[PDB]
Formats: C-alpha cells, sequence, structure tokens
RNA sequence: GCAGUCAAGCGUUCAUAGCGACAUUGCUUUUUGAUUCUUCGAUGUCGGCUCUUCCUAUCAUACCGAAGCAGAAUUCGGUAA
RNA sequence: UUCAUCUAGACAGCCGGACGGUGGCCAUGGAAGUCGGAAUCCGCUAAGGAGUGUGUAACAACUCACCGGCCGAAUGAACUA
C-alpha cells in the first residue's frame, strides 16, 4: 500500500530487430526486419525469407508489429 | 558651477557698510483698433 | 534643471519678520540648542560641519511668531575668501535684521580652544553694531563655569566691552534653562521693534 | 588596566582634529592632546602630510610617526597646486632611508626594497634630473651594503 | 534541433507515495495529500524502482524540452509540500497608523480582515484559500505567519495580501506603509 | 507656426517661473550669489531669452 | 536566440590561462634537484598576512602554491612517471588546498614549528547574546558608552541575509528582544559565521597542519601526523 | 521642505522592506522587456525605439575601443 | 542647408581607386531674461444656419507608469474614441 | 562562418582568499580604492587594479576582476542568411 502505481505506456519502439509488415508499395504485406536505422524517418529493412529485397524505407510505408 | 559635481567651495568689517546700503535701496524702490495685418 | 530641485527645498523665511540667529563654532551644540527649542528634524550627530543649509524652526513667545535660524557654524581664517558652505552664515547675520545669539562653548569639548572661541567674537564684531547681542555658554552642565581660570575669565570680561551684550548659562539636559534662553533673546528684540515703531 | 589604540594624521601645527570625537568617548585634552600632538610634529612643516599613533591611559602622553609611508621621500626636501615635484638627490640618500622603512615590508634584502620604496616617489626629482621608474630601474649601489 | 529523447529525474524520499494516472498526479505522504492535473503539458513519465521516477519527450523541438525541466519542478515542490511543507511569515509595518489585522469568519469563508491602513475607514477582505492556516506570530511584534501544504496556494494567498494594501497616488519613497513578505522558509 | 509656439510656451515658462534674482531682496540675492553662483545664473537664462 | 547576455566590464585585470599553469609545471620539477625537503601543508582557509609572515620569516624556503593537478602534473601522480623517484606516495595525499615548501635547514625544526606557530582568524566555540537595545558594531565587546552605532546601509543586509529582525527608530538601529547567535559546542553555520565575521570577532585560533616529508638523498616517503 | 528632506528620511527610517527585492527584479525583467518592446510598438514607436536602441550600441562600442 | 572633423561599415579579393550611418564643429545680428513695438504682394474662392455619422494622431473624465513626486498642484509616458 | 576555452576540470553557481609600502601627490570644513585635477610606479604572490559598483561627514562594511576548493560534459564570443 506503500507502492507508486505510476503507468507504463507501453509503446512498439524502432529497434535493431524489430519485425514490420509493409502496408504499402511493391512488396505490400511481407514482412521484414529493421536492420538499421538511418534517422528520425527513413530506416533500412530486409527480408529475405519473404522476398522484399533489402531496401531503404520510410517509415509511413511501413506498420509495426509486437513480434521481435 | 553647481551641480553633484560642484568644483567651486569660495566666491567682514567691509561687507558691514555695503549690505547696510543695500538693504536701503530697496525699502526706497517700493516706496486692437486701427492695427491689421 | 539642477537648480529648480534645490531652489524647491530652501527654507520660508522672511527677512523683515522677528527672527533670531545662532551662531558659533561646529560641534558645540547650536544643533541641540535647536532641536529643544522648537520642532525641527536637524541632526545632532557629534562631528563637525553637520548643517550645510540655514535651518529654520518656529516657537512662539507672548502671543506671537518667531523663528530661529540654524547657522552652518564658522572659521574666518583669512576674513576675504571663505567655503561657500560658511559664506552663507555671514549674510545671514548681515542682512537679518534681529537679534544674534552668539553661542559660546566653555568647555572641553570642541575643535577648538577657549582662546580661539574670543579672537573670532573680537573678528564678527562689525556685524554686530545694530543687532543687540546676546552671548550663551552651553554645556555648563559639566563643567559649571566657576572652574575657569582667572586670565582665561578675563577674556569673557573682553567679551563685556562691546556695548550691548550678555552672558549666560545654559545646558542641553535639563530644559527649564533653555527656555530662559529665548525669553531674552524675545524681549530684547522687543526694545527693538517696538522702539522703531514710535518713530 | 587596558592597552586601546589611536590614530591621526595630517596637520603641522597644534591642533585637535578628528579626533575630537574620539576625545570625547575618550579621556578629555584639549592642552594636554595639543602638546602631545605638537611633540610629535615637533621641528616638522606643518604643510607636509604627516601621520602618527597616540596611546593613552588615563591621560597619557604619546608621540611615534611609523615613517613606512610618503613620510620618507618627503623627509628629505627643503621647502592652485603647491609643486612637490621636486629633483632630490636620492641614490645614497634614500638608500640610507630605505634602511629605516624596511622593517616588514615583507620583503627579501634591500635591493627587493629599495624599489619598493621608489615608486612612493611619485613626484620628487631624486638623483640625477630623473629619479622615476625606469631611472631607478636598476640599483647598481647600496643592494647588499644593507643587509 | 529535433532532440531524440531526453528526459529528467524525480527523486522519490521514502515517506511520500505517488499515483499517477494518465497525466493526473497524486501526492499522499505524511503531511496530507495533493493533486495537480497536467493534461497540457504531454510528456511520459516511467517508474524504475519506488524512489525514482523518469520524465521524458520523445522527438521534441526547443520549446517542447523547456517545458519538461519545469514538470519535474513542479513534482519536486508536490513533494517538499508533502513532508516539509510550506511557511511563509509576513511582516506588515506601518508608519503613523497602527495597522489592525484580524481573522474573521463570514459564512464560513474564513476571510482576512484589514482596518485603518493609512488612517483608512475602508475594510479589506482577502479570502483564504483551501489549505492555509493563517496564525498570528506569538511573542514577536508585528508578525503573520501563512502556511500550508501548497507552494501555489500560500505563495499566492500572500501575494494577494500585499497588494490589497499599495499605496496610491503618493511617493513611495515617503510613505513606508504597506505588508511584505520576510522570507519563504519550510516548516521543518 | 503652431511648433514654432510650441517652443514659446515650453520657453514661457522658464522665463517667468524662475525667481529673477535681481531685486528681490539684498538677502536672497545673496544666497544665491554663494551657492547658485549670480554669473552662471543670468547668463543661463538670458542664452534661451535669446 | 534569447540566450544569455554575459555581463561585460572595463576592469584593469585580465585572465591568465594556461600559460601560468605550465609555469607552476617547471617549478615544481626544477625545486626538487636544487632543494632538499619537501613539505606538503594543508591549509584549506587562509589569511593573506599570514601566508606573508610564513614567506619572508623562511629565506631558505620556497612556498610554491597552485592548482592540485598541475602539482600532480608535475611531481608525477602515477608511479611510471615522475621527476625524481619515491615520489608519487606523496602527492597522493594532497586532496586539500596544498601548497609545498622547500627548505634545507632541518627535518626536527620544521616540524616544531608549527606547532610553536598559532594564529587566530575567523570562527568559520563561544557564545553571544545581543542586547535588546541599540546594537554597536563592536556588539557588546567593549562598553557601550564608547561603542559605535551601526551603519544602517547594512541595516538591510541584516534584516534579508543574516535573518536577524530590526526594526529602526532613529538615526540608530534597534532591535526589541535579546538576541542569540550561537551556542557553544555546536558547529556553526554560515549565516552564523558571517555575523561574528560582521561584528569583528575573530575569537578562534588558526594553526597550519602538516602532514608528510620527503628526502631527496634518502629518497623515502615519511608522513608525520600533527594538526 | 527645510533643506534635504528625502535622504534624512531614508538614513532614519530606512527604503521599505521590500526595496531592495523590486528593484533588484526590475533589471532581472528588463532583458526581457527590450525584446518586448521591439516587437510591439506598431508605427513610429518601432522607429524611435530603433533609433535609440542603435544609439546605446553605438555609445557603448566606442568605449570597449577606448581600453 | 553648405563646409569640415571623427570612423563601425561598403566598394569583384580590398582601409589609403573612392563612398560613408552614429556623433560633432563651423555662424544663422550683441552671453547678464534689456527687449524685437518687422504684419514685406496668400492672384483666389467658400461660409453658416440646421443635422447625422466616422477615424485616433486623446483636450478633458476611467485605470496604470516614471521623475526631488513631503503634501497641494503640476508635468512627461502607455492602454483606451 | 571563422576565432577561442576544455574531461589533465572548462561554462553556470555555492565556498575561500581578493595583501603589503598606502590614509600614493596635490586638492580640504572633511575625500582613507572610489566630489575631483594630474596620474598609475615597485614589493610579495596561486591571484590581488594607486582600485569596476553599493555609501559613511569621513572610515568601516559588502561587491566584481584575479586565483583556488568542490561537481563532472562540452561551452563562449563575433558575425553571415
Ligand atoms: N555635555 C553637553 N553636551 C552637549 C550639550 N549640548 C550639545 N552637546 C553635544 O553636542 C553634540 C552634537 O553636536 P551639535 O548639537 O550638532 O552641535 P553643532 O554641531 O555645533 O550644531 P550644528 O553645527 O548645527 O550641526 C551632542 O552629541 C552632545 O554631546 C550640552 O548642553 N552639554
Ligand atoms: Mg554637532
Amino acid at each position: 500500500s506503500t507502492d507508486s502505481i505510476v503507468k507504463a505506456s507501453n509503446w512498439r519502439l524502432v529497434e535493431v530487430g524489430r519485425v514490420v509488415l509493409i502496408k504499402k508499395g511493391q512488396s505490400a504485406g511481407k514482412l521484414a526486419a529493421i536492420v538499421e536505422i538511418i534517422d528520425q524517418k527513413k530506416v533500412l529493412i530486409d527480408g529475405p525469407k519473404a522476398g522484399v529485397p533489402r531496401q531503404a524505407i520510410n517509415l509511413g510505408q511501413v506498420v509495426l508489429t509486437p513480434l521481435t | 558651477a553647481f551641480g553633484p559635481k560642484a568644483q567651486r567651495k569660495r566666491p567682514l568689517e567691509d561687507l558691514v557698510k555695503a549690505t547696510n546700503e543695500d538693504i536701503t535701496k530697496y525699502e526706497e524702490k517700493q516706496v486692437s483698433k486701427g492695427q491689421s495685418k | 534643471e539642477q537648480v529648480r530641485q534645490h531652489i524647491g527645498r530652501l527654507p520660508s523665511i522672511d527677512p523683515n519678520t522677528r527672527t533670531l540667529l545662532i551662531c558659533g563654532y561646529p560641534n558645540v551644540g547650536k544643533s541641540s540648542f535647536l532641536r529643544c527649542i522648537t520642532k525641527s528634524d536637524v541632526d545632532v550627530q557629534p562631528y563637525a560641519f553637520t548643517t550645510k543649509s540655514l535651518y529654520v524652526g518656529h516657537f512662539d513667545y507672548k502671543y506671537l511668531r518667531f523663528q530661529a535660524i540654524d547657522t552652518p557654524g564658522i572659521l574666518d581664517r583669512p576674513t576675504e575668501e571663505m567655503n561657500n558652505i560658511e559664506m552663507q552664515s555671514i549674510y545671514a547675520i548681515a542682512h537679518l535684521r534681529s537679534c544674534v545669539l552668539y553661542f559660546m562653548d566653555l568647555s572641553e569639548q570642541c575643535g577648538f580652544t577657549i582662546e580661539a572661541q574670543v579672537k573670532l567674537f573680537h573678528s564678527i564684531k562689525p556685524l554686530f553694531a545694530n543687532k543687540s547681542v546676546m552671548v550663551v555658554i552651553n554645556k555648563t552642565d559639566i563643567i559649571r563655569p566657576e572652574d575657569l581660570d582667572e586670565e582665561r575669565a578675563q577674556l569673557l570680561e573682553s567679551v563685556k566691552e562691546v556695548p550691548g551684550v550678555e552672558i549666560m548659562t545654559s545646558s542641553c539636559q535639563l530644559e527649564e534653562n533653555v527656555m530662559e534662553v529665548r525669553n531674552k533673546a524675545c524681549e530684547k528684540l522687543l526694545a527693538s521693534r517696538i522702539e522703531n515703531k514710535l518713530k | 588596566x587596558x592597552x586601546x589604540x589611536x590614530x591621526x594624521x595630517x596637520x603641522x601645527x597644534x591642533x585637535x582634529x578628528x579626533x575630537x570625537x574620539x576625545x570625547x568617548x575618550x579621556x578629555x585634552x584639549x592642552x594636554x592632546x595639543x602638546x602631545x600632538x605638537x611633540x610629535a610634529t615637533k621641528e616638522f612643516k606643518g604643510i607636509k602630510v604627516t601621520v602618527q599613533l597616540k596611546i593613552q591611559n588615563r591621560q597619557a602622553a604619546a608621540s611615534v610617526v611609523p615613517s613606512a609611508s610618503s613620510l620618507v621621500i618627503t623627509a628629505l626636501k627643503e621647502p592652485k597646486n603647491v609643486k612637490h615635484s621636486g629633483n632630490i638627490q636620492l641614490d645614497e640618500i634614500i638608500x640610507x632611508x630605505x634602511x629605516x622603512x624596511x622593517x616588514x615590508x615583507x620583503x627579501x634584502x634591500x635591493x627587493x626594497x629599495x624599489x619598493x620604496x621608489x615608486x612612493x616617489x611619485x613626484x620628487x626629482x631624486x638623483x640625477x634630473x630623473x629619479x622615476x621608474x625606469x631611472x631607478x630601474x636598476x640599483x647598481x649601489x647600496x643592494x647588499x651594503x644593507x643587509x | 534541433m529535433k532532440y531524440i529523447q531526453t528526459e529528467q529525474q524525480i527523486e522519490v524520499p521514502e515517506g511520500v507515495t505517488v499515483s499517477i494516472k494518465s497525466r493526473i498526479v497524486k501526492v499522499v505522504g505524511p503531511r496530507g495529500t495533493l493533486t495537480k492535473n497536467l493534461k497540457h503539458i504531454d510528456v511520459t513519465f516511467t517508474k524504475v524502482n519506488n524512489q525514482l521516477i523518469k520524465v521524458a519527450v520523445h522527438n521534441g523541438g526547443r520549446k517542447h524540452v523547456a517545458a519538461l525541466r519545469t514538470v519535474k519542478s513542479l513534482v519536486d515542490n508536490m513533494i517538499t509540500g508533502v513532508t516539509k511543507g510550506y511557511k511563509y511569515k509576513m511582516r506588515y509595518v506601518y508608519a503613523h497608523f497602527p495597522i489592525n489585522v484580524n481573522i474573521v469568519e463570514k459564512d464560513g469563508a474564513k476571510f482576512i480582515e484589514v482596518r485603518n491602513f493609512l488612517g483608512d475607514k475602508k475594510i479589506r477582505n482577502v479570502p483564504v484559500r483551501d489549505g492555509v492556516t493563517i496564525e498570528f506570530s506569538t511573542n514577536v511584534k508585528d508578525e503573520i505567519v501563512l502556511s500550508g501544504n501548497s507552494v501555489e496556494d500560500v505563495s499566492q494567498n500572500a501575494a494577494d495580501l500585499q497588494q490589497i494594501c499599495r499605496v496610491r497616488n503618493k511617493d513611495i519613497r515617503k510613505f513606508l506603509d504597506g505588508i511584505y513578505v520576510s522570507h519563504k522558509g519550510f516548516i521543518t | 507656426k503652431y511648433t514654432g509656439e510650441g517652443f514659446v510656451e515650453k520657453f514661457e515658462d522658464i522665463l517667468k517661473g524662475f525667481p529673477n534674482i535681481n531685486d528681490v531682496h539684498p538677502f536672497h540675492r545673496d544666497l544665491m550669489d554663494t551657492l547658485y553662483e549670480k554669473n552662471h545664473y543670468k547668463i543661463s537664462l538670458a542664452a534661451i531669452s535669446r | 536566440r534569447s540566450k544569455r547576455s554575459k555581463l561585460v566590464t572595463l576592469a584593469q585585470t585580465d585572465k591568465k590561462g594556461r600559460e601560468n599553469k605550465e609555469r607552476i609545471f617547471d617549478e615544481v620539477r626544477e625545486a626538487l634537484d636544487t632543494y632538499r625537503y619537501v613539505w606538503v601543508l594543508h591549509l584549506d582557509d587562509v589569511r593573506t598576512p599570514v601566508l606573508q609572515e610564513i614567506r619572508t620569516s623562511w629565506a631558505g624556503s620556497k612556498l610554491i602554491m597552485g592548482k592540485r593537478k598541475v602539482l600532480q602534473k608535475a611531481l608525477g601522480e602515477k608511479r611510471e612517471e615522475e621527476y625524481k623517484e619515491n615520489l608519487y606516495q606523496l602527492s597522493k595525499l594532497c586532496s586539500g588546498v596544498t601548497g609545498l615548501l622547500f627548505t634545507d635547514e632541518d627535518v626536527n625544526t620544521v616540524k616544531e614549528y608549527f606547532k610553536s606557530y598559532v594564529r587566530s582568524d575567523y570562527s568559520r566555540p563561544l557564545t553571544f547574546t545581543i542586547p535588546e537595545g541599540i546594537v554597536y558594531s563592536r556588539g557588546g565587546q567593549i562598553p557601550a558608552e564608547e561603542d559605535v552605532p551601526m551603519i544602517h546601509s547594512l541595516e538591510p543586509t541584516m534584516r534579508n541575509k543574516f535573518e536577524i529582525p530590526t526594526k529602526i527608530k532613529a538615526g540608530k538601529i534597534t532591535i526589541d528582544s535579546p538576541y542569540l547567535v550561537c551556542t557553544e559546542g555546536e558547529k556553526l553555520d554560515v549565516r552564523q559565521a558571517l555575523i561574528l565575521k560582521q561584528f569583528g570577532i575573530a575569537a578562534s585560533e588558526f594553526k597550519v597542519k602538516v602532514s608528510a616529508y620527503y628526502d631527496n638523498d634518502s629518497s623515502t616517503v615519511e608522513s608525520t601526523n600533527i594538526n | 521642505p527645510q533643506n534635504d528632506y528625502i535622504e534624512r528620511h531614508i538614513k532614519q527610517h530606512g527604503k521599505r522592506l521590500d526595496h531592495e527585492e523590486r528593484k533588484r527584479k526590475r533589471e532581472a525583467r528588463e532583458s526581457h522587456k527590450i525584446s518586448e518592446r521591439a516587437q510591439k510598438l506598431t508605427g513610429w514607436k518601432g522607429k524611435q525605439f530603433a533609433k535609440k536602441r542603435y544609439a546605446e550600441k553605438v555609445s557603448m562600442r566606442k568605449k570597449i575601443k577606448a581600453h
């Protein structure tokens, strides 16, 4: 009863190894992994198992998944 | 001459005859038509 | 602009009215005499030149109005040129046609000796023609002037040689003799005003 | 008893000054404090500055002058602006005059103490036509002859 | 320059407990409880372990990071208000007229009533906020003490009480009257 | 003309206000002689009248 | 924009820089082979004629002061780099404000001197109550008939910084309740020391302490504990 | 009246209680108000303010050139 | 206004080929408030009775600010039609 | 954009020192670092100006400019658009 009940506010956060879904574009619905962050908006992704080529991409074209 | 700076500091028996003469002088002293542009 | 800010703060005096001048050396008691005789905010600090301008206070004797003009206190040494603080005294003595209270300290605590007090009184003496001088000894409470030696009391006899003068004893702790000083200051001046009225 | 202290500057003839506030609080003396002051400035000019310190205990007479001040360079002369800008022969005369003042001046030898009394001479003519700053930058006399 | 994240740290001592839902902050400890609403500031709080809590702003400009230091400064004053509490002492110096200060209760509202300020007949009422208790100083001449849990309840109620006695249309170099704040100290 | 009168109405507020040191009284003239230096007093007011 | 505007001045004195540091880097390494004794002295609070006493009293000594890390730079903080040997242990000790001493008279005279040398400075001891009347600049030390009333300029300094309640009737300064500033056996506060500073009460004695000694020819670290 | 009377009233009474707080908090704010007047003062009040603000930068840089 | 002086800037790189803000000096009818009684060609038609409305660049009244602002009075300055 | 200062301790701020010859010459009713004119030099120093400000009738007292103790990452000035 003497604890701090402060909430955590859980967020999917970009990092190296976050797997993502590509919502629009040529690939459009294939999983891929963020390899390296470039800046605030551009990331370097790749998924070779699904078939998306290794490429830079913008974060507006991608949607983050909970899996890591 | 006067103020916050005030550098001047200086301006008996001969002052007696003068100021007694200065005072007695003082009581002796007191006792549009046709123009246009 | 700077002579406008200083000319408002000068005291209001009338030369034709009956005044009295309180003149003497610095650090004597002429400020403390003024504080007990009338209502005025004049500082009583124990150093030489406290008042640098003429300070005026008003009192009442026999249903009238008297004003008491304080002086800054003077050193005569060359008698021709003098400090502008000290020069304000001399025209307050020369022009103002009313009695002057020669305020002498026959005691220890001043910047000057007794011998410097009497020599100045003969120097100012030509200003004292038409003015009916009264001399008042302050600080008599601690010295009791029968202490004084026989030859330097003969200097007090030399004070009484200018025709109209008179000596009184006073202090500034007992408040009845500070009253009795101004009564002879008032009654002697009424001898001069009434005689000038009957002409 | 006790042991207090007072000081006094200026003047040349017997007087009571600035000390009239202290003599009002302390023991009173008008003729005694004037002669105790006149004994200090005896055979000293009244025009020059003279600094003293007076210690009394129930009406004592005291007179001493420390002479660490510009009293030294003012001593070796013969008297809008009274010109103290004079020419004096410092070279050997101020060398012995530096010996009296160097009781502590907190200096190592007279070689680092004679130049400390040279800047105090910011008026006089000294030795030669010039006894000032670079006119006495070095000192090729006395020096070790005072130690 | 678009800082990627900044943070500050809130040092929670052993007495107090802090409950933070979305931006509603409650501080409960020895002397009492407090709340403060923060829906406008748009930050993120994170607990690590029971004595230290990190505030955070991700991807913010210069204005959005300058408003992150002040959220540390508000919760720390919510902490010292509950551990130590606040106490402002005021002196009310008059020149000629004795200033009569009282506490009156009209309708259960507990005002502060000032009379005879510079000879005025006007009665001024200063309302007392919730949670500030005014006591008159014992055996110290001319002193009024304000004290409570909140900074902004106490410091406002002391600032209100000195603006109610401002001298109008006169020279403030001459007329000395007024009420002033001596110093801003803690209780313990 | 309106600016021209604007400077004069300020100057008429100076030359009327100051106490006209000659013929006041030989006392009030002579406190102001020592304290205010009659020469600098009379020259500056006559400069404005010019 | 919206940056802090720094105060710009017009005073005569200017800043030193790095070139005064490297001189003290040289003067310490020069004094090692020149003199024979290395004395390190912890002296936190100092007074300048106290320091100017010790300098002029000892011609054979050289009292060299500076920053700590410059003294570690010159004596050599690590054992691998040092000018003369067996020196890295004694430079470990100088944690406070320290100034090195380089004498050549005796090891007995130096350790005897500082116990014999004692002065008096500010307290930073005995208790003091203020009378409930006119306060004086001596503050009840000497009799108040000879005392001087305090200057009223530092009276707003007293009401705000010293926390002492002073309300002023006339040209002097008055308090109405008796107020004690300190009690004996208590560590004095910085507000309590500044009351004793304005009152001019330096009644706590001062002595300088020394912590270690080195001898060049013997080349060994000597630690002596006197306070 | 009755020569200088405010400076005697300063000595024997004090300025005020918070006269040293308020004055010190003036020039703490005057760094913020000079930038506040330059963004306000629409129409010839922004002209004569900019003429006197530029006359102060010239008068201060001459003192730095002096030494 | 003209004629100087001083120099942060400007002039393809630029002190000295040449410009020049901010300051300041030149007298523009006499340094001691005495006066100057000087209206110096308006070549052109609107002015006033009644009545309404609108700007602010505020003469008064509202509230503030600053000055030797003791009050009393009175100035500078802001928001406001 | 060029110039600087720095993790071997910068910048900010608390804390400590901020001295001796000295109350430097003249000025003066008093002017001691500061109402002022001319000045303005040395000693010891880590550092301490014949001295930026507060102001006592003078002094005292405080301040920064100068160095040093703590804390542990960069920071300041000048401009360009
Ligand atoms: N023993 C004694 N001392 C007095 C007496 N009157 C004044 N004093 C002293 O005078 C000191 C003050 O000096 P002032 O009263 O100002 O004398 P003053 O300086 O010549 O007067 P001003 O020149 O107008 O300032 C006080 O501290 C008293 O000690 C008195 O009657 N007896
Ligand atoms: Mg006196």
